[PDB]
RNA sequence: UCGGGGCUUAAGCCCAGCGCCGAAGCUGCGGGUCUGGGGGAUGACCCCAGGCGGUAGGGGAGCGUUCCCGAUGCCGAUGAAG
RNA sequence: GGUGAAAAGAACCCCGGGAGGGGAGUGAAAUAGAGCCUGAAACCGUGGGCUUACAAGCAGUCACGGCCCCGCAAGGGGUUGU
């Protein structure tokens, strides 16, 4: 009969974003958000590291992108879809543009949301100096 | 003679009731609600069954591919090795050596990435 | 009858729940000071009487 | 110990004189008498003449201290309700359910 | 010390000392039979050829079985077509002496 | 809004190679039933090979309900039916 | 259409205007109390166990996990978080 892991603690990671290539960063961004590295992994149960990130305002992102390419909200009333080119989304919070990346990633649900969380992106660099700072990449 | 319906009813009816104790509201008080989930109930096990099977060998793969993955190969190359090597042994159940008994694990590592060439 | 209808029998679990906030409170009283008794606040009670 | 009391056939219905029952669930005997004393409902009247007799009972049937008892619990059940025709418009008629109450209050000891 | 051995058509982890159902085998009640399959150790049998030439793991038939029954429902909607099968899974329990190999 | 995120010496297109994933297909292990064929003198039973999605519909084998013979019987207050 | 073998149909006391109850008493049984044998289901309610207020649903099913409960015990029952 297959191994349930039990109680564990979760191992925080800090990852440099400046330089790395948006969705190509996300990605593996996303898989620490779950298990599937750790081989104990489990499904059901919310076990991927904390990672955290700086510098993301300046994620690159190939072709002409930034000038193009948009991201649209849409609020309930009509005429309520708003759009927004990636160009004026890192001229304000810029921290979104790897969030929409790493949150479309994960899975829907209930559980996907708890994982969510634990992503921790930043302008940066420097954030809560907490434990483990453990440089990735 | 005449035949009444008598127990017969009420006892096929109560049966299926039994079966159904559980279930939200109407769909474990009602016979006819509660069959109509049953029907649907036994064809998902039944079908849930087949996949259990096929849940669990993902399940041991990423695992697996996990393990292989810190050890320098990955999950794909690593079967090769193992099904070059002969190593038929490890179903895909039992690589929860990575789990526990990694030194195991990483004996039959070497083995793959000498089959490798 | 004649138009609007209901399209379905509302559940054993939505009725009561609509009936959430049926439930009545309990009478505010206080002891006046003439007897050791109850009565309503601000109201004058018989088996009691007024200070005029 | 504990003392029952139960007036059957009340001619109200169940889920109006419910509403004063629940009203003094576990309460003591005399916050009771009180919370119906000043309830605004026709249900108090019977909720206490069921109350108080459930308190004769408690004393002149089981030496209990009337002074220290209190709501044990109580309930109200469905009796079998009165059905009559209501004349309607265009000819069409139809039933109205006068439904009708069991109304039990079972007090009980306060400590020992 | 690991051991892992295949029987009915699949493999198990066992150390001595464990109870362990398995498919359903032909064997006195009561006798000793051995799994002649194997493959690994709690030092590294590590079976590079498929089985561990030359080892084997001792094993009591403890006695035989049939599992609790499970109902095999199948129904189809529009055309009347349902059945109901009864379905207890015959089985084996074993007793892990040594794993001499 | 390409299913989405997202992708630009690609996560696009084309040419070549190796490996892996994967369906109730096929394999393994156990069980069931049908048919054919083998021993069983034998009824029993075992062995081997193969078939078993299904509506209209045809065929086969069963389960339960009331009543009758079995009843001047047998079970039943140490508790019938329900 | 049905109390019970028999009315033995509940004196008397208690709460209540009464109804209806609580004691007592009858009976093998009163969960046989009078539209009273057995008393199924829908339906209504009281108590208790598990559970639920960031979550999108033919209401189940598969897995794992937690709480509660029956065998101190390897097991099983209820519940449902993912
Ligand atoms: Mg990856
Ligand atoms: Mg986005
Ligand atoms: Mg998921
Ligand atoms: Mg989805
Ligand atoms: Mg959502
Ligand atoms: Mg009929
Ligand atoms: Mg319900
Ligand atoms: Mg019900
Ligand atoms: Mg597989
Ligand atoms: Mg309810
Ligand atoms: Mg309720
Ligand atoms: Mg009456
Ligand atoms: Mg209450
Ligand atoms: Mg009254
Ligand atoms: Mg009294
Ligand atoms: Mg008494
Ligand atoms: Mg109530
Ligand atoms: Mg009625
Ligand atoms: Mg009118
Ligand atoms: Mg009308
Ligand atoms: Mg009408
Ligand atoms: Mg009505
Ligand atoms: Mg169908
Ligand atoms: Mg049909
Ligand atoms: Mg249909
Ligand atoms: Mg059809
Ligand atoms: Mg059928
Ligand atoms: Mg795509
Ligand atoms: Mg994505
Ligand atoms: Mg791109
Ligand atoms: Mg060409
Ligand atoms: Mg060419
Ligand atoms: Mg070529
Ligand atoms: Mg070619
Ligand atoms: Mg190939
Ligand atoms: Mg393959
Ligand atoms: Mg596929
Ligand atoms: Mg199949
Ligand atoms: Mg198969
Ligand atoms: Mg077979
Ligand atoms: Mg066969
Ligand atoms: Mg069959
Ligand atoms: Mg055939
Ligand atoms: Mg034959
Ligand atoms: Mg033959
Ligand atoms: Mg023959
Ligand atoms: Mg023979
Ligand atoms: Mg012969
Ligand atoms: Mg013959
Ligand atoms: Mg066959
Ligand atoms: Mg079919
Ligand atoms: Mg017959
Ligand atoms: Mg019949
Ligand atoms: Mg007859
Ligand atoms: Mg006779
Ligand atoms: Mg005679
Ligand atoms: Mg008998
Ligand atoms: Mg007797
Ligand atoms: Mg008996
Ligand atoms: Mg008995
Ligand atoms: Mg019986
Ligand atoms: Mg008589
Ligand atoms: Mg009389
Ligand atoms: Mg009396
Ligand atoms: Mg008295
Ligand atoms: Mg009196
Ligand atoms: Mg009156
Ligand atoms: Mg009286
Ligand atoms: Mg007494
Ligand atoms: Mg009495
Ligand atoms: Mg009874
Ligand atoms: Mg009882
Ligand atoms: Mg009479
Ligand atoms: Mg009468
Ligand atoms: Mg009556
Ligand atoms: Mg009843
Ligand atoms: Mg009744
Ligand atoms: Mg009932
Ligand atoms: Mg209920
Ligand atoms: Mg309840
Ligand atoms: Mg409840
Ligand atoms: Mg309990
Ligand atoms: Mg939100
Ligand atoms: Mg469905
Ligand atoms: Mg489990
Ligand atoms: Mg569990
Ligand atoms: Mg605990
Ligand atoms: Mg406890
Ligand atoms: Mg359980
Ligand atoms: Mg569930």
């Amino acid at each position: 009969k297959t191994y349930v892991p039990k109680q564990v603690e979760p191992r925080w990671v800090l990852i440099d974003a400046e330089g790395k290539t948006l969705g190509r960063l996300a990605t593996k961004i996303a898989t620490l958000l779950r298990g599937k590295h750790r081989p104990d992994w489990t499904p059901n149960v919310a076990m991927g590291d904390f990672v955290v990130v700086v510098n993301a305002d300046k994620i690159r992102v190939t072709g002409k992108k930034l000038e193009q390419k948009i991201y649209t909200r849409y609020s309930g009333y009509p005429g309520g879809l708003k759009k927004i080119p990636l160009e004026k989304m890192l001229a304000t919070h810029p921290e979104r543009v790897l969030e929409h990346a790493v949150k479309g990633m994960l899975p829907k649900g209930p559980l996907g949301r708890r994982l969510f969380k634990r992503l921790k992106v930043y302008a940066g660099p420097d954030h809560p100096h907490q434990a483990q700072r453990p440089e990735k990449l | 003679p005449r035949a009444k319906t008598g127990v017969v009813r009420r006892r096929k009816h109560k049966k299926i009731l039994k079966l159904a104790k559980g279930y939200w509201g109407l769909r474990s008080k009602s016979f006819r609600k509660a069959r109509e989930t049953l029907f649907a109930a036994g064809n998902y096990a039944y079908a849930h069954r087949k996949r259990r099977k096929r849940d669990f060998r993902r399940l041991w793969i990423v695992r697996i591919n996990a393990a292989c993955r810190q050890h320098g190969l990955n999950y794909s190359t690593f079967i090769h090795g193992l099904k070059k090597a002969g190593i038929e042994v490890d179903r895909k159940n039992l690589a929860d050596l990575a789990v526990r008994e990694p030194q195991v694990f990483a004996e039959l590592v070497e083995r793959a990435k000498a089959a490798q060439g | 009858a004649k138009h609007p209808v209901p399209k379905k029998k509302t559940s054993k679990a939505r009725r009561d729940a609509r009936r959430s906030h049926h439930a009545l409170t309990p009478p505010i009283l206080v002891p006046c000071p003439e007897c050791k008794a109850m009565k309503p606040p601000h109201t004058v009670c018989p088996e009691c009487g007024y200070y005029a | 110990m504990e003392a029952k009391a139960i007036a059957r056939y009340v001619r109200i219905s169940p889920r109006k004189v419910r509403l004063v029952v629940d009203l003094i669930r576990g309460k003591s005997l005399e916050e009771a008498r009180n919370i119906l004393r000043y309830t605004n409902k026709r249900g108090a009247y019977f909720v206490a003449k069921v109350l108080e007799s459930a308190a004769a009972n408690a004393v002149n049937n089981h030496d209990m201290l009337e002074d220290r008892l209190y709501v044990k619990a109580a309930y109200v059940d469905e009796g079998p309700a009165l059905k009559r025709v209501l004349p309607r418009a265009r000819g069409r008629a139809d039933i109205i359910k006068k439904r009708t109450s069991h109304i039990t209050v079972i007090l009980g000891e306060k400590h020992g | 010390m690991f051991a892992i051995v295949k029987t009915g058509g699949k493999q198990y982890r066992v150390e001595p000392g464990l109870k362990l159902r398995v498919e359903k085998l032909d064997a006195e009640p009561g006798a000793t039979v051995e799994l002649p399959v194997l493959l690994l150790g709690g030092e590294k049998t590590v079976v590079g050829t498929p089985v561990v030439e030359g080892a084997s793991v001792v094993a009591e038939v403890l006695g035989h079985g049939r599992g609790k029954k499970i109902l095999v429902s199948k129904f189809k909607a529009k055309v009347q077509y349902r059945r109901k099968k009864g379905h207890r899974q015959p089985y084996t329990e074993l007793l892990i002496k040594e794993i001499r190999g």
